[PDB]
């Protein structure tokens, strides 16, 4: 149902 | 890990640490789930069976629980091939331990701990002693260089500094442990009180620098009889993280204030909150003094306030990514020393000496459209022999 | 002001701790900052009163700080709140206690309200106080008695010289109190205005109206309200409430039109009274009941073109019992704020979200205006679903090596265009339109450039709005975004900033700044903040993305201008990368297109 | 952690025939079995706790709730209460020649409780999987079949094991219990050798059994008979009252005394 992108959804540090 | 440290040691300490039964049940305690049940199993047998029953003893689904329990059992050598019987000391001294042959204390060893973090940081009021003193010098976590003026902390000591408690208090013992031979302690009396502990001049000073650190305490003016503290046998958040890069530390003791302060700025102070702010150049003051990110991240999450709980992450992601994203920052220039070939006139050969540098392990960088490749000057010398060899 | 070994105020001499401090959530330092906490079980009365007492200063989920000023204060006795109630309640609340000279200073700020006031009647403007020994402590300042006309004891004062006269008097300890009884002022006639039973106000609508009209007379102030909540509500509702002839400043032609759509949605009045009075055109403003305007039409200096003169006649030989003053933080420039003195109103009323800027002139809006009635709290309106959930990001554009090869090495002003038209930000900003456009996502391009506006308009073909559009063709451009389907990203420029009313727009990109502008940023950020159709409260209905370049200057202007929303609770993640630009077709992906554009970049100068 | 309960079948007849028979075997090497065996789980972990249960013809008793041999001290409470405890059943008891068959329901009876008010004693952060190491050594009694037949259900909702360790004779019943609630099955012919058995196949937990090689399960015959004969029946026949398994065709079946219909 339209969710969030990947890089909203969770955090794109490399840490 | 107790089981880790075990592991490195000789045969002969570890024999002689399996003395008196308490030891055989204390390292019996750490076999994970399989091998206690392979232990019973040859217990009474006083003959030695095949290594093929052993695998064969395990379904095929788990099959890697059966060679790593194998495995670290070998590395304790509680059993040998004998071509698998136990150690006949263990055996016996096994038998022997299986039917043969308050309150006050925890704020002791809290407070008498704490004593020594705050000696740990530039802390006037800490616990004064010239042996504990040497003693954290030593371990690798603090470096005086003039007797006279108080030791500062090493790059190590601040990373000890934001450990938790049972962490910090087993690193400190794991050091204690291999400086104890060092100084001419045996480190199987030592360790073989731990496990009994659990449940000689020697002793008498191990048991002195045990009271230092709180983990004992005799009560009666040093008498024959100890009363360990909870630490001895191996607590509810006060921080509040904002998303504006703010920490409001619900602390009463310096200990923490002082600990917040090395990765932070301190704005108010109040009996039961203090205000602090994560500012970049404290962060990277924190980074640049030895401190890692994922520590300072784990320390503020470890010391999270119950309302943070609730919520997940309980640490907003803003704040734990800036935080990542400034100790990436200062390291953005990987420097790495090295030596430069360039001028490959041989291009044929470039290939041999760049298969020759990579199968000695020192080449770190090539570039193959340029033809050249950057080796550690260490093996600089290698390289450069084999070149004049020709 | 003790300091700690670790430069933190040590506060542990000046107050005490209290036994029930666990039930208390305020503390109180001797600094006036005020530190209360979200989750305590008594944080609502708690925090009608603070923000009255004190301005926010920072409100996180968890905890939120306040300040105390006497402007602040000010406000306090106004609305109807009294030194001995303040202190008495700050000490219930606080858990540490009221430090002594926090509550002597409570004290001062709270002895000089009601020992003047200032009543307008007939187009003459009269220093009004029930105390005579007051007014003669004031005529002996020398200003006071300079900007003088050239029991109750009152003596005219010229219409040119309020500001100075309302500036020195707040300088005297002695506020003036420009309270308007319009239920009792029969000279002005009573307009027909009136709100129709299908407008129902929201609770923090009707709260704010409440401190204007807390007694029979209405309040003159500032009330602030986060982008998107509705103050047209609030000012259309005053104006009923006023029902005296009411003048709306705007900020340009859009407001104005919107201006007049809310009211005519949102009031009774008939379209004949509704009158504007803007550049593009002019409803009759000399026989209207309702003017609405722009700053800009009525604070221009230069001589008046023949239509704009007669109305400017009119204007200035009028009085107007509601003066509605849409931004008002851009009231106290050198030229806008001379427009309060130009008309003559009794009752100022201010509505914004952005009560900040990069001067210190926003504190003159407290004798401009009057003090702030209300501030609500952005987060508990986003909670509670009158605006629209927003996860802002800040998405971190490396800076292209050609690009930043000259941007190290220029200095003289030419960066700002360098590293605006980055082209890895560009490649960011066409593929975040192409992703959110296939979510049926209404997007909305910010850029303080026009360069850089006209530069990604053509390249991504989409309508873009800047100062040369026409008021029409910029009004075309929305009403097709708010309803065409076609029209799904549009681009806009510093004049869409503020007053742009797009409810549907649930997803904003921002390529550009003007600096560190705090007020741009919260203000460019209102316009995806209105609420949604079927938004949900927790589920991050619109979105906010300010793209920028990586090493570089626009970084720095980046965290300064997050320093507002970030006081409202808002976090910006950070996106180092987008994921799936790789696979997508974008433009500049090519070394010859980027080269090409850095030529074109050089040569704008 | 886990709760080991062995329910010892001390019988004195049974044992008793074995000291008059003089063979090797013998009740007191028997306990120190369980003894060494009740040891044994509790040295595993600190977290363990067990309870031991003899058997009487008469009642059932529980023979469970420094270092001067050197052992681990909690070992020596545990060894001295059991040792006297037992002793004083054995040695302390009336004689009934109408009751001479062991019982054993009602000894699981209080076992099966036992975990069940442990159960609700241990504090919600741990899980606790509980076990019954019936160790059977005398035939089973023909009037307990419905009593023991209750327990085990019990058991079964419950998920407590009941690993059988029968010698001397295969119950017929017991050997049905394991089998319905999990537990594992064993007829040790080397009764001296016996303890080796418990070490081995007993005393790993459930949650470490499933990873082990164990003796197969021995098939069970469900036999039904007709309570006229008690002889086996394939084809067995019930009314919904009585739900009596019957010989054969009758117009009324006695246990029921209902008024039954032909048709
Ligand atoms: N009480 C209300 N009921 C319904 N819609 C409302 C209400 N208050 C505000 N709105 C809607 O919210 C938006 C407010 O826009 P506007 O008045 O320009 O906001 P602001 O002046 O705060 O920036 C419009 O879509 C308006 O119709
Ligand atoms: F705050 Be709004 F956009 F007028
Ligand atoms: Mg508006
Ligand atoms: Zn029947």
């Amino acid at each position: 149902a339209k969710e969030r992108p990947i890089w909203l959804r969770e955090s794109t540090v490399q840490g | 890990n107790l089981q880790e440290f075990l592991g490195g040691l000789s045969p002969g300490v570890l024999d002689r640490l399996y003395g008196h039964p308490a030891t055989c049940l204390a390292v019996f305690r750490e076999l994970p789930s399989l091998a206690k049940n392979w232990v019973m199993r040859m217990l009474f047998l006083e003959q030695p069976l095949p290594q093929a029953a052993v695998a064969l003893w395990v379904k095929k689904e788990f099959s890697k629980a059966q060679e790593e329990s194998t495995g670290l059992l070998s590395g304790l050598r509680i059993w040998h091939t004998q071509l698998l019987i136990l150690n006949p000391i263990f055996r016996q001294n096994l038998r022997i331990a299986l039917l043969g042959g308050v309150p006050s204390l925890d704020k002791y060893a809290e407070e008498r701990w704490e004593v020594v973090l705050h000696f740990m940081v530039g802390s006037p009021s800490a616990a004064v002693s010239q042996d504990l003193a040497q003693l954290l010098s030593q371990a690798g976590l603090m470096k005086s260089t003039e007797p006279g003026e108080p030791p500062c902390i090493t790059s190590a000591g601040f990373q000890f500094l934001l450990l938790d408690t049972p962490a910090q208090l087993w690193y400190f013992m794991l050091q204690y442990l291999q400086t104890a031979q060092s100084r001419g302690m045996d480190l199987v009396e030592i360790l073989s009180f731990l496990f009994q502990l659990s449940f000689s001049d020697s002793l008498l000073n191990f048991l002195q620098h045990l009271r230092e650190f709180g983990l004992v305490f005799q009560r009666k003016r040093k008498s024959r009889r100890y009363y360990p503290t909870r630490l001895a046998i191996n607590q509810p958040g006060f921080i509040v993280v904002e998303t504006n890069y703010r920490l409001y530390a619900y602390t009463e003791s310096e200990l923490q204030i002082a600990l917040i302060a090395l990765f932070s700025e301190m704005l108010y102070r109040f009996p039961n909150m203090v205000v602090a702010q994560v500012t970049r150049e404290s962060v990277q003051q924190a980074i640049a003094s030895g401190i890692t990110a994922q520590q300072i991240i784990h320390f503020l999450r470890t010391r999270a306030h119950p309302v943070m709980l609730k919520q997940t992450p309980v640490l907003p992601p803003t704040i734990t990514d800036q935080i990542r994203l400034w100790e990436l920052e200062r390291d953005r220039l990987r420097f790495t020393e090295g030596v430069l070939y360039n001028q490959f006139l041989s291009q044929v050969d470039f290939e041999l000496l760049l298969a020759h540098a990579r199968e000695l392990g020192v080449l770190v960088f090539e570039n193959s459209a340029k033809r050249l490749m950057v080796v550690t000057p260490a093996g600089h010398s290698d390289v450069k022999r084999f070149w004049k060899r020709q | 002001t003790k300091v700690d070994e670790y430069g933190a105020k040590d506060y542990r001499l000046q107050m005490p701790l209290k036994d029930d401090h666990t039930s208390r959530p305020l503390w109180v330092a001797p600094d006036g900052h005020i530190f209360l906490e979200a989750f305590s079980p008594v944080y609502k009365y708690a925090q009608d009163f603070l923000v009255a007492i004190a301005e926010p200063v920072c409100r996180p989920t968890h905890v939120h700080e306040y300040k105390l000023t006497a402007y602040s204060l000010y406000a306090a006795v106004s609305v109807g709140l009294q030194t001995s109630d303040i202190t008495e309640y700050l000490r219930k609340l606080s858990k540490t206690g009221v430090p002594d000279g926090i509550m002597q200073f409570i004290k001062l700020c709270t002895v000089s309200y009601g020992k003047v006031k200032l009543v307008l009647k007939h187009n003459r403007y009269f220093v009004e106080s029930c105390h005579p020994d007051v007014i003669q402590h004031l005529l002996q300042d020398p200003v006071i008695r300079e900007c003088r006309l050239r029991q109750t004891v009152s003596f005219e004062v010229k219409q040119e010289m309020i500001e100075e006269l309302q500036k020195r008097c707040i300088h005297l300890e002695y506020p003036l109190l420009a309270e308007y009884d319009f239920r009792n002022d029969s000279v002005n006639p009573d307009i027909n205005i009136d709100l129709k039973p299908t407008a129902v106000l929201r609770p923090y609508q009707e709260k704010s109206l409440r401190k204007m009209f807390g007694n029979g007379r209405a309040r003159s102030g500032v009330i602030v309200l986060p982008c998107g909540a509705g103050k047209s509500l609030v000012g259309v509702t005053a104006a009923c409430t006023v029902r005296k002839r009411c003048l709306v400043l705007g900020n340009s032609a859009v407001s104005v039109e919107q201006w007049k759509a809310q009211f005519k949605m949102w009031s009774t009045i008939d379209d004949s009274q509704i009158c504007r009075f803007t550049s593009d055109a002019k409803d009759k403003p000399i026989g209207c009941s309702v003017a609405i305007s722009t700053y800009s039409m009525l604070g221009h200096t230069t001589k008046r073109s023949w239509e704009a003169e007669r109305v400017m006649e009119w204007l200035k030989t009028q009085e107007w019992g509601l003066m509605i003053l849409d931004e008002v933080h851009t009231i106290p420039a050198k030229m806008f704020r001379r427009v309060l003195t130009i008309v003559q109103a009794h009752c100022k009323l201010g509505l914004t979200a952005t009560l900040v800027r990069e001067d210190d002139k926003i504190v003159d809006l407290n004798f401009l205006i009057g003090p702030k009635l209300y501030e609500a709290n952005w987060m508990e309106l986003q909670n509670n679903g009158y605006i629209a959930k927003v996860q802002c990001a800040e998405v971190w554009c490396p800076m292209s090596p050609e690009f930043y090869r000259e941007y190290v090495a220029i200095k003289t002003k030419k960066r700002i265009l360098l590293y605006t038209m980055n082209p890895n930000k560009f490649r960011a900003c066409q593929f975040l339109i192409k992703f959110h456009e296939r979510r049926n996502d209404k997007i909305i391009v910010f850029a303080d450039n026009v360069f850089a506006l006209k530069e990604y308009a053509i390249r991504l073909n989409k309508p873009y709005i800047y100062g040369p559009t026409s008021q029409g063709e910029r009004m075309q451009i929305l009403q097709n975004f708010k309803h065409n389907p076609k029209i799904n990203t549009i681009f806009i420029s510093k004049v869409g900033d503020t007053s742009f009313d797009l409810p549907e727009a649930n997803v904003l990109i921002q390529i550009s700044s003007h600096g560190g502008s705090r007020r741009q940023e919260a203000q460019r950020l209102g316009r995806v903040l209105r609420a949604k159709k079927g938004m949900v409260a927790e589920e991050y209905n619109a979105f906010f993305y300010s793209l920028v370049s990586q090493d570089t200057q626009e970084m720095a202007y980046s965290t300064k201008r997050q320093r507002f929303l970030v006081d409202q609770g808002y976090s910006f993640k950070v996106i180092t990368k987008l994921a799936g630009m790789e696979e997508e077709d974008l433009a500049f992906s090519t070394k010859e297109e980027q080269q090409q554009l850095l030529q074109k970049v050089l040569a704008a100068t | 952690l886990n709760l080991l309960v062995i329910v010892v079948d001390a019988n004195p007849i049974w044992w008793g025939k074995q000291a008059l028979k003089e063979s090797q075997f013998t009740l007191s090497k028997c306990i120190d079995a369980v003894m060494v065996l009740g040891n044994s789980h509790l040295f595993m972990n600190r977290s363990n706790k067990l309870a031991v249960i003899a058997s009487h013809i008469q009642e059932s008793r529980f023979l469970y709730p420094g270092s001067k041999d050197g052992k681990y001290e909690l070992l020596t409470s545990a060894n001295e209460v059991i040792v006297e405890e037992i002793k004083d059943l054995m040695t302390k008891s009336d004689i009934k020649g109408q009751h001479t068959e062991t019982l054993l329901a009602g000894s699981l009876a209080k076992a099966l409780c036992y975990i069940h008010r442990m159960n609700k004693e241990v504090k919600d952060n741990q899980e606790m999987k509980s076990r019954i190491l019936v160790i059977k050594a005398a035939e089973d009694s023909a009037l307990q079949y419905m009593n023991f037949m209750n327990v085990i259900f019990a058991a079964q909702k419950q998920n407590i094991l009941i690993d059988a360790c029968v010698l001397d004779s295969d119950s017929g019943l017991l050997q049905q219990a394991c089998d319905i609630t999990g537990g594992l099955y064993l007829k040790v012919p080397q009764m001296p050798s016996l303890l080796q058995y418990l070490l081995w196949v007993f005393l790993p937990d459930q949650d470490q059994r499933s990873q082990l090689i164990l003796p197969p399960p021995v098939h069970v015959d469900y036999r039904a008979a007709c309570f006229c004969h008690r002889n086996l029946i394939e084809i067995g026949y019930v009314c919904s009252v009585c739900l009596s398994i019957f010989c054969n065709f009758s117009p009324i079946c006695t246990t029921c005394e209902t008024a039954f219909k032909i048709s």
